């Protein structure tokens, strides 16, 4: 998927 | 003498990290004058990650729903707008720490220094550059984002990254301080994928002009060739072509060696051919992508070991 | 996700850097409280380089010999004496910037950052390994005598090396902040070369750890080995003996991953024995050993990706 | 030789 930290 | 991967000294940046909370989402946000900065996907909980409306999930908030701590100190928000992927807390205080600053958007291939920040608590730095393919070799966990990348000339802060979010690669993406990412990203958690990226010839060349200049020659030979005969062994190794603009900014590292840059890509075209023979350039046994020409003119002498 | 070679943030010590001129020598010193530091070479000219007596020089100057500026302000010295190789200057102000600091003298294998600087001017920051033979692979100019190398401990700044001078190698030698070489070195131009040096076993076990950690595990084997038929092998190709201690440490890094120290040798022992296969690990095509266990710990996930 | 810097 992808993460936004 | 020696070459290392060195980043711009971080103070003038520290003064400017803060820590922003909305509901249960905390992370960094940058403090300049009195407007603090961040990702807007601060105002998202992990179910809304996923198919967000921004517009709509901001006309929800009020200012009072922001946290803003540096420090110790609780700033006042007194105003909030949305920058395309970033969020504008005008606030109380005027940050008596704003340094001499700019805004800038870099372009690929160009370099920056990222000061990784959890709870608005500055932990390291490091230097990058900014990909082909748009993302960064960062290293980043959970908590980092509205970390920043940045420049310094001479007195000035040239802020270009702010973090937002981190691939299935591994690696990074974000944005420059107007909100506009850098690569075709969204701040969304789907399915994206980094673009396949290319190693950056004019930086590989930059970093051969570094060796020579601190004395070592081994790699050279005597061959010159055209620019376009270059490209197409460029391609093959999946290298950026070689262009004119890029030839005509290596002109005062060719001035200061007296190696024309016609010949050392002669060089270069025979390292991607018969490989380094198990030897090493400044310490790699690898060619280096990540200094610029001004990264090797600021760092490197200007004299010649001849 | 990521691991990139991490200094620590460098505001609290650039608030500490000042310029020292003696005669036509300018390099850098380091202010705390009321007292700066700087090399002794301070007080020699070229020709003294050579063959100088300290003692003897010290002597032949004031107080007033010495000229102390931070940014604009001048500092006036009331107090000078030798420590070792260095000099200490009482000045009339106390450093408004002190931070909470210490000085530790730092064992061969350990790490830290270096912060570059010319004139009293902070220009780079980057992270350093002591190396056994003592050295430090460290980029600088003419003009960087006085740089110092630190840690941050929480608050805390632990001063652990002054830059002296540079050996024919191109590495670097100097001090800590007692005065006390690292090293047989001594602060003179004479012939004087680096020992040969070892690779870091302790940190390239570390680093494997951290691969680990980030999810790759291409390297492991099924095998397992005694500490001393790792030696053997270690002794071939020039890396330090493993020891009970060194075991001991990799304890925690061990438990995160489930890999035994000894198991983790035996991937080693078969990784100098046949090579990466040009392949890659944490981005490297070789083994890297200046991320000790404490530096892979505090950048890397306390989660191991499975 | 050496150079002090």
């Amino acid at each position: 998927e992808s993460t936004l930290q | 003498s020696g070459f290392r991967k060195m980043a711009f000294p971080s103070g003038k940046v520290e003064g400017c990290m803060v820590q922003v909370t909305c509901g249960t989402t905390t992370l960094n946000g940058l403090w300049l004058d009195d407007t603090v900065y961040c990702p807007r996907h601060v105002i998202c909980t992990a179910e809304d990650m996923l198919n967000p409306n921004y517009e709509d999930l901001l006309i929800r908030k009020s200012n009072h729903s922001f946290l803003v701590q540096a420090g110790n100190v609780q700033l006042r928000v007194i105003g909030h707008s949305m920058q395309n992927c970033l969020l504008r807390l005008k606030v109380d205080t005027s940050n008596p720490k704003t340094p001499k600053y700019k805004f800038v958007r870099i372009q690929p291939g160009q370099t920056f220094s990222v000061l990784a920040c959890y709870n608005g608590s500055p932990s390291g730095v490091y230097q990058c550059a900014m990909r082909p393919n748009h993302t960064i070799k960062g290293s980043f966990l959970n908590g980092s984002c509205g970390s920043v990348g940045f420049n310094i000339d001479y007195d000035c802060v040239s802020f270009c990254y702010m973090h937002h979010m981190e691939l299935p690669t591994g690696v990074h993406a974000g944005t420059d301080l107007e909100g506009k990412f850098y690569g075709p990203f969204v701040d969304r958690q789907t399915a994206q994928a980094a673009g396949t990226d290319t190693t950056i010839t004019l930086n590989v060349l930059a970093w051969l002009y570094a060796a020579v200049i601190n004395g070592d020659r081994w790699f050279l030979n005597r061959f010159t060739t055209t620019l376009n005969d270059f490209n197409l062994v460029a391609m093959k190794y999946n290298y950026e072509p070689l262009t004119q603009d890029h030839v005509d900014i290596l002109g005062p590292l060719s001035a200061q060696t007296g190696i024309a840059v016609l010949d050392m890509c002669a060089a270069l075209k025979e390292l991607l051919q018969n490989g380094m023979n198990g030897r090493t350039i400044l310490g790699s046994t690898i060619l280096e992508d990540e200094f610029t020409p001004f990264d090797v003119v600021r760092q490197c002498s200007g004299v010649t070991f001849q």
